[PDB]
């Protein structure tokens, strides 16, 4: 969704290519980023103090 | 064509006068900017080639 607000407004300012400006989350690259994001949430800091 | 040989033989300028006061902002329209066409495309695969 803000993908697509965000290329409604680039394409309202006159620019027809939104690639240039912004990247698909559904492309592979932002699927990798998402994963290695995900996976720096491995473990936090105080839980094994817990343990 | 209708002068006579010793009369007055002014004539009024109103054709130039329109021509004249027509064209300097047909011209600054069209002219001013530097460019003078702007190709757009249609999708955003034309966006290189236009």
């Amino acid at each position: 969704n803000l993908y697509n607000i965000l290329k409604e407004v680039t394409e309202n300012a006159g620019y027809k290519d939104p690639d240039r400006f912004w990247t698909n989350p559904d492309s592979p690259e932002a699927q990798q980023a998402k994963a290695i994001r995900e996976q720096k949430e491995a473990q936090p800091k105080p839980e094994d103090i817990k343990a | 064509g209708n002068e006579r040989p010793g009369k007055s033989a002014i004539v009024s300028r109103d054709v130039q006068e329109t021509v004249d006061w027509i064209m300097p902002s047909l011209m600054k329209v069209f002219t001013s900017g530097g460019q003078v066409v702007k190709y757009e495309p249609q999708t955003a695969e034309d966006v290189e080639q236009a």
